[PDB]
Formats: C-alpha cells, structure tokens, sequence
RNA sequence: AAACUGCGAAUGGCUCAUUAAAUCAGUUAUGGUUCCUUUGGUCGCUCGUACUUGGAUAACUGUGGUAAUUCUAGAGCUAAUACAUGCCGACGGGCGCUGACCCCCUUCGCGGGGGGGAUGCGUGCAUUUAUCAGUGGUGACUCUAGAUAACCUCGGGCCGAUCGCACGCCGGCGGCGACGACCCAUUCGAACGUCUGCCCUAUCAACUUUCGAUGGUAGUCGCCGUGCCUACCAUGGUGACCACGGGUGACGGGGAAUCAGGGUUCGAUUCCGGAGAGGGAGCCUGAGAAACGGCUACCACAUCCAAGGAAGGCAGCAGGCGCGCAAAUU
C-alpha cells in the first residue's frame, strides 16, 4: 500500500516474502526484511535506508548498483526529476597565455534515492560514480550535507 | 526420365523453378549451377527454367528402362567403373564377408600398364581399418584417463592432509586467543 | 479434376565390372560360399599365428 | 540493419549530431521475437563471439517454482492474464519476461498430496477415485504415520491459493525471458502479489 | 600435379571527403560485456558394429551446352579431422529422497525413542529458473564455492569412432609427439562509459519535446550498461560561464617553423588514434567486417556482344588522361 504506484508489482528481487509460517507468526507482524548493502568507501548506508520502506533499483543502497569510479561532489541546483536531480559543478579554467583563469562550470544530472530526503538547492551534495543509469545519468547520490545556513 | 537442360543462350536448368524462361536467381552454397569462390558468398545468376519447351539448345536424358532393341551407342559395349571401394566396409559389402574375414586379401587392384614401363599393380590404402597402430591409439588415451584419475586422486589426499596441519593450528591460535 | 496420387520411384543398384577385376571375378568371390571362406580365413589366420610366433622369437633372439 | 546505436540521438542540450561513421556490426539490432502460447518452435540465431541465442516462437510447457512448499514442476502453460507493459500484448497472448500467465494445477496438486497425503481443490462433493483414495487415507506404519503427522502441522495454504486448485489454473510469472534464452520458466504468485494481481485482473473488468 | 579439408584473406598499403565535446589526448572504469589464437588449467567426477558404424560428394573418367567469363549441366566412379551416426570401458558403488519389512531400548499395552533395511525415483560440468545456508575474496556483489527442487532447445553441449615416429615389454600391455575439444584463467585486443581540454561567428538569443526531448516503471533488442526500442506515466533537459544555429582553404594528437621573456603561425605527410574505398543503402561468411583486390540492389559513370546476354571499382604499386603555378620507372 502507497508503495505500489506502477502498473507492475514493486519487489526487491533478491528478498522472498512468502515462506510460510504458523498462524501465530502471521498474528505477529508482516516485516519483509530490507536487503541493504554497506557501500565501501565509507559512506555509512543512511538510517533512512535500512529502515525504510521505499523502493528503488536504481539507489545505491538499496538496491542493484556498485559505486566504482570517481567520486565529485557540487551543489543542488535543480530538482523536478523524480529520483534525480541537477547539481552542478564550478571550477577555474586556466588560460596560459593570460596566467589567470576564467570561472567555468557544468551540469551533472544524477539519481537520488529516495532514503535522502529534505534535499534542498544550494546544498552540497557528494555524488559518486556509476554504471550508467539513463542516457545522461552516469552518477549516484552517496551523501548529502546541508547549506551552510541550515538552522 | 528427363535431365539435364540447356538453352541456345547456353544456361543450366535447375530442378526447382516453374517457369520457362530466364530467371534472376540468388545462389548461395549447396545449390546448384554454381560452384563459389569464396567462402559463404552468394551471387545472383541467371537460370533457365525447369519446364521444357523448342527453346532450348540441349535436352539430357537418362536411360531408366530398357525395352527390347539394342541402341549402337548406348547398350552394345559396356565401360567398366575404374576404382573400387577404398573404404573397408564398402568392401566387406562387396564382396559379402563376415567381420572375420581379412579385408586385407580381396581389395581390387588395378593393372596398370604403359609401353616401354614395367607392368604394374595398384592398390589403394585402406580407411577404416583395424590394425597394430589404430588400436594402440586406444589404449594410449585410455592410459591418459588413468593418468588423470590417479593424479585427481594423489592431489586429493594432499590437499586434504596439509588442510588439517594448518587446520590444528587455526585452532591452536584461535583457543589460545580466546581463553587469554 | 485434381491429382490425389503421389508416385513412389525405386532406385536399383545395377552391378558393373570393376577396372582390374572384370564380372566373373568379382561373381567369383561374391558367390564363393561358406565352407570355402571359413576354411581361406581359418588358414590364413594359423599362417599368420605361425609367422608371428616366428617373429616373437626373433624378437628374443636379437 | 536495425542500429541500437547512440549516435543517432540529440545532444543533452538538444543540437542533433552528424553521425560520423556508417552503422557497425556490433551495434545491431535484431527483429522483434514474440512469443505465443503453441506446440513447441525454436529457432537458433548466431550471434556475436558465436554463441547460440536460443530463440522462442511457439511455447507451451514452462517449469515453474511453488516457491512455498519449495517445489518446481514443468507444466503446461494456458494464458497469458496480464501484462503490466502492455494491453496489446495481453490480447495477442504474448509470452516476455513478467508478464503473468495462468498454468495446470495438475502436477503440483499431485507433488501436493504425495507429500502431505491431504485434499488439495477437491470439490465438496468429496466424489474420489480407488488411485486418490489409496495415495491419500492409504496405509502407514507407526514411523509413517508419526512423519506425515508431523507434516500436517506444516501445511495449510493461502485460501487465495487454495482456490487457485479448485478452480485447476494457477497464477504464475515468467522471469525467464524466452526471447533469448528458449525457455518461458517462472514462478508461482503467492502471498502479496498474488492478491494485488488479482487485484489489477478485477480492476481490468 | 590436382581436388576435398584446415587456416589466412579483418592485418598490411593508400588517402584526408566527412567529422567541432564529435574525432582525439591525458585520465580512469568494466563489480556491465565479447574475445580465433598463445600460455597453463581441466578432458574415465554422469550408475545408463565398438579389434570400427552411415550416406554423399570433388579431382579423375567420360558425354555437353553458350558469341562471351575465374560460366557451368548430365552420366559414371571413389576419400576424410568433410558431413553425419553412435557404443562398450570406469562401475563396485557413493549420496539424496522414497521406504515393503526387521531389530533393540523403553512401556502393563497403546505409545515413546534409537536404529537397520529389500523397492523404485533421482544422480556429473555447462543451460534456464526458484529456494536454502553463510570454503575463499574485495573499499564495496545480486561475487566465487556449497545444499535443495526441477529444467534442458530435433533451427540439438561436454564427454575424443582421427593422425605420425620409435619399437619394446608379461594372447595381454605401454613410450614420445600431431590435431581436437565444452569450460575456467591468460594474452592480443575490441566495445561501450568517467573527469578536464578545441578554431571563427550575435548580420545566429533562445533551444529541444505530436515524429524520444529529460526523467520514471515494466519490458523488447543487444555481447552486456543505457529512450537503444516499445508500452505507460512525469514535465522536464540546455542557454551570456555563449546553448542552439551557421562557417572552417578543419581528420585529432605526438609534432614543425619562428623565437630574449610572453607569443604567433603551421601540422594532408612515414608514429598513435579516427574515418573512406565512385555515391548511398543492405547483408552473407566468420573469433573478428556492415569488409569493397566478397556479395546484392539503386544512382553516376564506363567495358565486351553474334543484340540473346556478360562483366566492372588504382584514395595498393607502376603508368595514362584531365585538372592545374605545382610532384619520379608500366
Ligand atoms: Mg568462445
Ligand atoms: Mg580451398
Ligand atoms: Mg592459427
Ligand atoms: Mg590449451
Ligand atoms: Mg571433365
Ligand atoms: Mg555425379
Ligand atoms: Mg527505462
Ligand atoms: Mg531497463
Ligand atoms: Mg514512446
Ligand atoms: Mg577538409
Ligand atoms: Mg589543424
Ligand atoms: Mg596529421
Ligand atoms: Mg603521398
Ligand atoms: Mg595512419
Ligand atoms: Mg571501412
Ligand atoms: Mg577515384
Ligand atoms: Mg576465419
Ligand atoms: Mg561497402
Ligand atoms: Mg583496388
Ligand atoms: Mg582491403
Ligand atoms: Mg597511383
Ligand atoms: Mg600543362
Ligand atoms: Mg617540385
């Protein structure tokens, strides 16, 4: 219930809920376990995760993706995508002949689980590398930080 | 019983097609009225039909049955086949033996002849043949088996004997650590 | 009206001389019966254990 | 022939780009496979590195797991019910990965009442047969009858299940794509699934 | 000699038309894939005619056709590591489920417990699916290995119907090699992704999305990751940090010329990468081509003809014509 949006049914395939039981642990409760996994490079998996009760294949928790490849970080900008977002990354390009740089900068679009929540623009968020998710999202959300002005 | 075809324009007739006259056709390996030169490739060709009409430049016929007079050509002489059977159960069947007779002795051989040369006798190899060397060949590989399942085995009983030396001192370490 | 009928041919193995032996000889081992093939085999076979003998003794010799 | 390539596509922005080489081998796609519910047709396509794709257009057996009890019989398949991609697929009865199909009861109700010697969708008429009657009340001896005692603890099923016998289809998915593989194999729909299925197969009436 | 078979012809050689985040360079990833070969691993782990199996075809013999070709028909033969077909052998079993019956302990007996067991059914690696448990390995697996239930493609998977050289041993045994082979691993790679980097232009300021634009969910296709494609939803995505569009006498690099320091200009051209074989498109074959010294069309060109038809592809080497200020020996 309110789990299941979409035409097909929501699972998360590498978990069996219907082994059977006694009527008196069907009396108990129904929690289907969550598979999680610890994402290695320190990142603790969020508390949002473990418990919740979202699904989505794409997280990086939660679901089937690894984390390999370089790890960049920048800044909320844009958030109408479901389950993505566009951060945006500045820098300075230096140009020889002048010996200064110009400002530069580029727009990732990048998958965010759901656990993360009261993501707001302007704050940083550390993305990490992925298997190509979509045509133009490479990437994954692994930790997010708020503003600098968070009360 | 009706053949071979050819054209005035000098085409193959190819058994399959229904029409009369020419027809584009795509070859590729195993058919017909064309021998490739590469690998795999097909061309396109053109082919006489199979149906027979005033058209065509030669009609070939095979003779199934004979009724009764004796064609000058076709009947009187008869041309032996050159080369008998180099296989030896093609011989063994003509010849009709039993699986104990030597294959050896009946195979046919030819009389070859030239002026001014020796007079020789040929025969050909035989294929399929039992003999000294086919059968050690068996037994060699069967051999190889052997070998390999002795040495499944004294690997086996290996492994196994160091897994325990360091087995007992996994166990050693691990008690010693954990009673300190 | 229409041809419900599916002719059956039958291919014959017809018997030609072979280069080197002409019809009479290759009749004249076809036809050749039991008794005479048994007895060609069983002679040839004892030769031959004969012979080998005679060599496995010219193995031991040399 | 049929390019699954990228390169024919707008940028992120938007500007088409002009292709700069012609279509490559490897980049191909192939025909579109669909699978229908008939006596058995397979066609074997070579494919890249040589290997066999083992391709499926007629289908009628599938194996499939009583994921429960633990079990998997290959049965005969029936129908395809319901396609959660798409409606057209359904009607032409088109076999691809998770769509859901209906399936014998037949050998499983068999497995069933071998094991647990209990009635499995029998009519209330009770109406039995002299095989039925000697597999099921049949004859024990005193470490028997305390095993298939001791089972009957253990089996009781899901009365969306239960009358899935009754009525002799089960409903079932396929996660094995045939297309590809050569095999429409699955598993039975049990539990949660199975009544929200059921659920969007009443709600497609 | 020939011919069948196997392998190679995907390299190399040429050119620079296209191509402006494309190619390409450094950087990384494949935990998201394919890999002829080479190197090592495996190759009696499966419990169910073999001292040898079936048919055909080429060279060859002959009869032929057509103006014409690296055209080919019909009739005879005959091979295999070509095609097919298909066993013994180990092999006695072991292990799983089944379990007629039997024993023992215990019990007043029912019962409770421990066993033992004839009978069938399953029995390996790959394949596809589901479930269970948590030997080895990572920064991290839905990894590798294990156990359970089944599955297994007639357009079929593994298990050698093969070859040589030495000849020896107690009618039996075997030494070295050659090919093969499913599958690991490896090598050469290949293919897609990551981060950052390109010349001129505003007399191009908004652009993309009914025909995928951006994302979601399930699939199809593919060697796999992916709007790659379909179905259904969402309304996104890019842009003065210059998108989008146009231009380039634009293949990108390594480099070259010139230079105090800083730059400017050039890089078709021998190394590396990309593209292309008159223009487009589409496929066979294969480990590997969307191949052009393979093929099938259409367009443009052009050769032969007995007027029916046939054959083409120098941006390989030479050489010839044309173009041109401009470039070598059949
Ligand atoms: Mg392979
Ligand atoms: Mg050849
Ligand atoms: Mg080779
Ligand atoms: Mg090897
Ligand atoms: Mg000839
Ligand atoms: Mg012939
Ligand atoms: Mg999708
Ligand atoms: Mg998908
Ligand atoms: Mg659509
Ligand atoms: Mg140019
Ligand atoms: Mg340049
Ligand atoms: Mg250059
Ligand atoms: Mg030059
Ligand atoms: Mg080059
Ligand atoms: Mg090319
Ligand atoms: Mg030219
Ligand atoms: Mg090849
Ligand atoms: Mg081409
Ligand atoms: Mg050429
Ligand atoms: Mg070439
Ligand atoms: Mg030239
Ligand atoms: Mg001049
Ligand atoms: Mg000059």
């Amino acid at each position: 219930a309110d789990i299941q949006t979409e035409r097909a049914y929501q699972k998360q395939p590498t978990i069996f809920q219907n082994k059977k039981r006694v009527l008196l642990g069907e009396t108990g409760k129904e929690k289907l376990p969550r598979y999680y996994k610890n994402i290695g490079l320190g990142f603790k998996t969020p508390k949002e995760a473990i418990e919740g009760t979202y699904i989505d294949k794409k997280c990086p928790f939660t679901g089937n993706v690894s984390i390999r490849g370089r790890i960049l970080s920048g800044v909320v900008t844009k958030m109408k995508m479901q389950r993505t977002i566009v951060i945006r990354r500045d820098y300075l390009h230096y140009i020889r002949k002048y010996n200064r740089f110009e400002k530069r900068h580029k727009n990732m679009s990048v998958h965010l689980s759901p656990c993360f929540r009261d993501v707001q623009i302007g704050d940083i968020v550390t993305v990490g590398e992925c298997r190509p998710l979509s045509k133009t999202v490479r990437f994954n959300v692994l930790k997010v930080t708020k503003a600098a002005g968070t009360k | 019983r009706i053949s071979g075809g050819n054209d005035k324009q000098g085409f193959p007739m190819k058994q399959g097609v229904l029409t009369h006259g020419r027809v584009r056709l795509l070859l590729s390996k195993g058919h017909s009225c064309y021998r490739p030169r590469r690998t795999g490739e097909r061309k396109r060709k053109s082919v006489r039909g199979c149906i027979v009409d005033a058209n065509l430049s030669v009609l070939n016929l095979v003779i199934v049955k004979k009724g009764e007079k004796d064609i000058p050509g076709l009947t009187d002489t008869t041309v032996p086949r050159r080369l008998g059977p180099k296989r030896a159960s093609r011989i063994r069947k003509l010849f009709n033996l039993s699986k104990e007779d030597d294959v050896r002795q009946y195979v046919v051989r030819k009389p070859l002849n030239k002026e001014g040369k020796k007079p020789r006798t040929k025969a050909p190899k035989i294929q399929r043949l039992v003999t000294p060397r086919v059968l050690q060949h068996k037994r060699r590989r069967i051999a190889l088996k052997k070998q390999r399942t002795k040495k499944n085995k004294e690997e086996a009983a290996e492994y196994a004997k160091l897994l325990a030396k360091r087995m007992k001192e996994a166990r050693e370490k691990r008690q010693e650590q954990i009673a300190k | 009206x229409x041809x419900x009928x599916x002719x059956x041919x039958x291919x014959x193995x017809x018997q030609r001389a072979i280069t080197g032996a002409s019809l009479a000889d290759i009749m004249a081992k076809r036809n050749q019966k039991p008794e005479v093939r048994k007895a060609q085999r069983e002679q040839a076979i004892r030769a031959a254990k004969e012979a080998k003998k005679a060599k496995q003794a010219s193995k031991k010799t040399a | 022939g049929i390019s699954r390539d990228n390169w024919h596509k707008r940028r992120k922005t938007g500007g088409k780009r002009k292709p700069y080489h012609k279509k490559r081998k490897y980049e191909l796609g192939r025909p579109a496979a669909n699978t229908k519910i008939g006596p058995r047709r397979i066609h074997t396509v070579r494919v890249r590195g040589g290997n066999k794709k083992y391709r499926a257009l007629r289908l009628d057996v599938g194996n499939f797991s009583w994921g429960s009890e633990c079990c998997t019989r290959k049965t005969r398949i029936i129908d395809v019910v319901y396609n959660a991609s798409n409606n057209e697929l359904v009607r032409t009865k088109t076999l691809v990965k998770n769509c859901i199909v209906l399936i014998d009861s037949t050998p499983y109700r068999q497995w069933y009442e071998s094991h647990y010697a209990l009635p499995l969708g029998r009519k209330k008429g009770a109406k039995l047969t002299p095989e039925e009657e000697e597999i099921l009340n049949k004859k024990r001896s005193k470490k028997i009858q305390k095993k298939y005692d001791e089972r009957k603890k253990n089996a009781k099923i899901s009365s969306l299940l239960e009358e899935q016998f009754q009525q002799g289809k089960l409903l079932a998915c396929i996660a094995s794509r045939p297309g590809q593989c050569g095999r429409a194999d699955g598993y039975v729909l049990e539990g949660k699934e199975l009544e929200f299925y059921l659920r969007k197969i009443k709600a497609r009436k």
